[PDB]
């Protein structure tokens, strides 16, 4: 969340989530 | 106790008018305020009623407009009393179960909920969901909990409107809101220019959670929300990302093609249940049907048959009584959704 605001603005959202599905 | 307030008509017209009611109980209570249920001293009729720390509400304006068969009714409204605290107290029809018990109910006894329940309730919700819509509402907060149910008449009711507002195009809106489980994906991407579309995507994961007997996407956080919409639908599209946020841009991505709808499902899935569902969970927010394009889909087929029944025996509720105002996004419609049989 504060996190997920991060990765937003990061532009690094869908990278980080698709490491998370580990992967 | 017998409870005597001064209290004003949901819909029409301002006139306050005193409305006693009694059997006093908390049914509920939340971050929103506390949920009561009462008896009306005059009709006996069972109420709740929503009490909230109290500028206009949102929540009172939306309710004020409404009126229909698949809408919790806002019966009356009253102010009560730091002394500078207010609240601002919604009496409302009540209802005895939620589409969240019911189905908790049959996934604890390791049961899928009869296909002819899966249909009575999305499609009362799709004409719920076409009504506000036509009024630019966006309820924002669509889940089995806020799904009212009586389980006798298979009626089922949308209600709390707290989180819904009346979006405006070019007017931002908070993009963290809807109960996580049920977050479209468009604003977990940080989008504030979503639609009432966000709805569509709730109500697609209703369906699949009905079909399921569990939560679709039961994330464990922000994050972990979009990993577990990723294993389904694979990563969106460059085209997809824009369409969800036009100010969200990410250049470089590992691609996942989405699984199989055929697989995420049981075998013996409805297949009508799942083109349907295939039809709401779509990264596209303009791509997802509309709820009134919803309610004509062939997965309903059997709710416009003549000869439909409750497995108790009892007819089914009211599924044909269309106004001008539920078919406004498109009016034509009304001759498939209203089956000759329906008709005057
Ligand atoms: C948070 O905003 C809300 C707005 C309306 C309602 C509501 O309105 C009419 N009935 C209800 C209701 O909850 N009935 C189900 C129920 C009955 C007995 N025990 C538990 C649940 C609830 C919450």
């Amino acid at each position: 969340h504060r996190l997920l605001q991060q990765l937003v603005l990061s532009g690094n959202l869908i990278k980080e989530a698709v490491r998370r599905l580990h992967s | 106790k017998v409870t005597t307030v001064v209290a004003t008509p949901g819909q029409g017209p301002d006139r306050p008018q005193e409305v006693s009611y009694t059997d006093t109980k908390v049914i509920g209570n939340g971050s929103f305020g506390v949920v009561y249920q009462a008896k009306l001293c005059d009709s006996g009729e069972l109420v709740a009623i929503k009490k909230v720390l109290q500028f206009k509400n949102r929540e009172l304006q939306i309710m004020r407009k409404l009126d229909h068969c698949n809408i919790v009714r806002l019966r009356y409204f009253f102010y009560s009393s730091k002394k500078d605290e207010v609240y601002l107290n919604l009496v409302l029809d009540y209802v005895p179960e939620t589409v969240y018990r019911v189905a908790r109910h049959y996934s604890r006894a390791k049961q899928t909920l009869p296909v002819i329940y899966v249909k009575l309730y999305m499609y009362q919700l799709f004409r719920s969901l076409a009504y506000i819509h036509s009024f630019g509402i966006c309820h924002r907060d669509i889940k089995p909990q806020n799904l009212l149910l009586d389980p006798d008449t298979a009626v089922l009711k949308l209600c709390d409107f707290g989180s819904a507002k009346q979006l405006v195009r070019g007017e931002p809106n908070v993009s963290y809101i809807c109960s996580r489980y049920y977050r479209a994906p468009e604003l977990i991407f940080g989008a504030t220019d979503y639609t009432s579309s966000i709805d569509v995507w709730s109500a697609g994961c209703v369906l699949a959670e009905l079909l399921l007997g569990q939560p679709i996407f039961p994330g464990d956080s922000g994050v972990d929300q979009l990993v577990e919409i990723i294993k389904v639908l694979g990563t969106p599209t460059r085209e997809q990302i824009r369409e969800m946020n036009p100010n969200y841009t990410e250049f470089k991505f590992p691609q996942i093609k989405a699984h199989p709808w055929t697989k995420v499902f049981r075998p013996r899935t409805p297949p009508e249940a799942i083109a349907l569902c295939s039809r709401l969970l779509e990264y596209t927010p303009t791509a997802r049907l509309t709820p009134l394009e919803a309610c004509a889909h062939s997965f309903f087929d059997e709710l416009r048959d003549p000869n439909v029944k409750l497995p108790n025996g009892r007819d089914t509720p009211a599924l044909f009584n269309f106004t001008t105002q539920e078919l406004s996004s498109n009016p034509p419609l009304a001759t498939i959704l209203i089956p000759p049989h329906a008709r005057i």
